[PDB]
RNA sequence: AAGGCGGCCCCCUGGACGAAGACUGACGCUCAGGUGCGAAAGCGUGGGGAGCAAACAGGAUUAGAUACCCUGGUAGUCCACGCCGUAAACGAUGUCGACUUGGAGGUUGUGCCCUUGAGGCGUGGCUUCCGGAGCUAACGCGUUAAGUCGACCGCCUGGGGAGUACGGCCGCAAGGUUAAAACUCAAAUGAAUUGACGGGGGCCCGCACAAGCGGUGGAGCAUGUGGUUUAAUUCGAUGCA
């Protein structure tokens, strides 16, 4: 967009919890476009991660996301020879969405048997301040203080 | 270019005050100009243009201080 | 040693690097910390704020000497000229002046040939 | 006068301009051949050498890089005395006189009022910018003419060969000055216009980049093409398109 303004059009807050928050995460964890699935696999996912530690079954999953959010990432100007990375703050809204989505990239990549369980057990190592989910957002906080003489 | 700070302030001020006396006093100026050596032609030749450049600008407002433009 | 009550902060800043001495007014030095010496070594010690980082370098291992009072001499134009001089403060000193030396000839020696 | 001349002081010296008068009374302008000065580099004999730096050596970039970039570095740059005598030595505009509307300035004298205090009125000498008539191919010049005119001098006659060869003069040398011919081409050129282009400058765009999702190139197969085979493997389409 050289001269647009966007605006998201709204979607539907879920069923189940009400949380439109919850209802992206369905839609980021859906494949080739298909809801029935992935709405299922997160809410029986959650149901074991609720059962397993802890009470308020959206606060749970909830304190993961609070793990993985990202307050800084770098952005790269060419200027001469080679590239250098320069940090800049993260916008509260895309701030939710790229936790949002290292917890689905990582939750496939677990040697268990079922999608839920996978999603399961990477909620659970994120909400206890462990796992894959927040080594990436560690590299992204470690690698943006790295160079942050640049600005 | 010294500064001699008074009773207390702050230190951003006479920070400040500092920065204000290089300006003044034309200390970052003249390193740039003097890190290498240009010939006595340059010289010449960019007071000649910088002069020109600047009368000519003073030439230029006379054409548009007058003429309506929309 | 020695509890030296007030010295002297030389700020030697450059196009590629900053270097940072404390000393006492008979002109003997303390300590040194350097922006290259601080692990910055690359095209990043010429940034401004690694003349932060080096500053509280030198500030610090010469707490043995219990100095209270410093007076910042400036010198060589270049990117660390005044944000070096933020962390001397910030480091708990109680600046008395700040006085720019820098080698400002008369048109003395010959510099070198225009780059191209 | 041109080349050129930049801390302060001293002592030798040239030129310019202005006010008011005396004085000589055509003593004037230009100048072939001559004579003198003439940036930088360069040469000779002595000194001096901080910094820069041809040559040179190493490190890089590169397909190579005898270059630009980096770290070093000798002649030289500096002084005295002699040679050299060439530059885009250029306002690419010879010197000397006369006349021909105007503006805005810079610098240096001066004689009146209002020594009312700033100021106002003019006359002199250099000098910067813009423009009127006029000039001309157009750019542009325009009272400091490239305008209208006089007096002398130098130079030019298509582009290369060529400011070269030979022969003189000059120089220690580098080289300088004077200076052609055979041969070859139908052009070479100046100014301006319309485009196109730029690793020139602006402003605006779009799945162009950025933020994302899914793919191709890896495998098996379908299909088209190139090639190769064949008695024939019918003809066409061939960057984007
Ligand atoms: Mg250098
Ligand atoms: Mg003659
Ligand atoms: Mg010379
Ligand atoms: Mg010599
Ligand atoms: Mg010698
Ligand atoms: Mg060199
Ligand atoms: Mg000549
Ligand atoms: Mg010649
Ligand atoms: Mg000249
Ligand atoms: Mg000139
Ligand atoms: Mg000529
Ligand atoms: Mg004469
Ligand atoms: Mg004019
Ligand atoms: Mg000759
Ligand atoms: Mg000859
Ligand atoms: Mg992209
Ligand atoms: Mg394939
Ligand atoms: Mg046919
Ligand atoms: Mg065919
Ligand atoms: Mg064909
Ligand atoms: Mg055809």
């Amino acid at each position: 967009p050289r001269r647009r303004v966007i605006g998201q059009r709204k979607i539907l807050p879920d069923p189940k919890f009400g949380s439109e928050l919850l209802a992206k995460f369905v839609n980021i964890l859906m494949v080739d476009g298909k809801k029935s699935t992935a709405e299922s696999i997160v809410y029986s996912a959650l149901e074991t991660l609720a059962q397993r530690s802890g009470k308020s079954e959206l606060e749970a999953f909830e304190v993961a996301l609070e793990n993985v959010r990202p307050t800084v990432e770098v952005k790269s100007r060419r200027v001469g020879g080679s590239t250098y990375q320069v940090p800049v703050e993260v916008r509260p809204v895309r701030r939710n969405a790229l936790a949002m989505r290292w917890i689905v990239e990582a939750a496939r990549k677990r040697g268990d048997k079922s999608m839920a369980l996978r999603l399961a057990n990477e909620l659970s190592d994120a909400a206890e301040n462990k796992g894959t989910a927040v080594k990436k957002r560690e590299d992204v906080h470690r690698m943006a203080e790295a160079n942050k003489a640049f600005a | 270019p010294v500064i001699k700070v008074r009773e207390n302030e702050p230190f951003d001020v006479a920070l400040r005050r500092f920065k204000r006396s290089c300006e003044k006093a034309g200390v970052l100026a003249e390193v740039r100009r003097r890190e290498f050596y240009e010939k006595p032609t340059t010289e010449r030749k960019r007071a000649k243009a910088s002069a020109v450049k600047r009368h000519a600008k003073k030439l230029a407002r006379e054409n548009a201080r007058r003429t309506r433009l929309y | 040693r020695k509890q030296v009550s007030d010295g002297v902060a030389h700020i030697h800043a450059s196009f590629n690097n900053t270097i940072v001495t404390i000393t006492d007014r008979q002109g003997n030095a303390l300590g040194w910390a350097t922006a290259g010496g601080s692990g910055f070594r690359g095209s990043r010690k010429s940034t401004p704020f690694a003349a932060q980082v080096a500053a509280e370098r030198c500030a610090d291992a010469v707490k043995e000497y219990g100095i209270k009072n410093l007076e910042v001499m400036v010198k060589g134009p270049g990117p660390g000229r005044e944000s070096t001089i933020r962390a001397l403060n910030a480091a708990g000193f109680r600046i008395t002046n700040i006085t720019d030396v820098t080698p400002i000839p008369h048109n003395g020696c010959r510099p070198p040939k225009k780059r191209r």
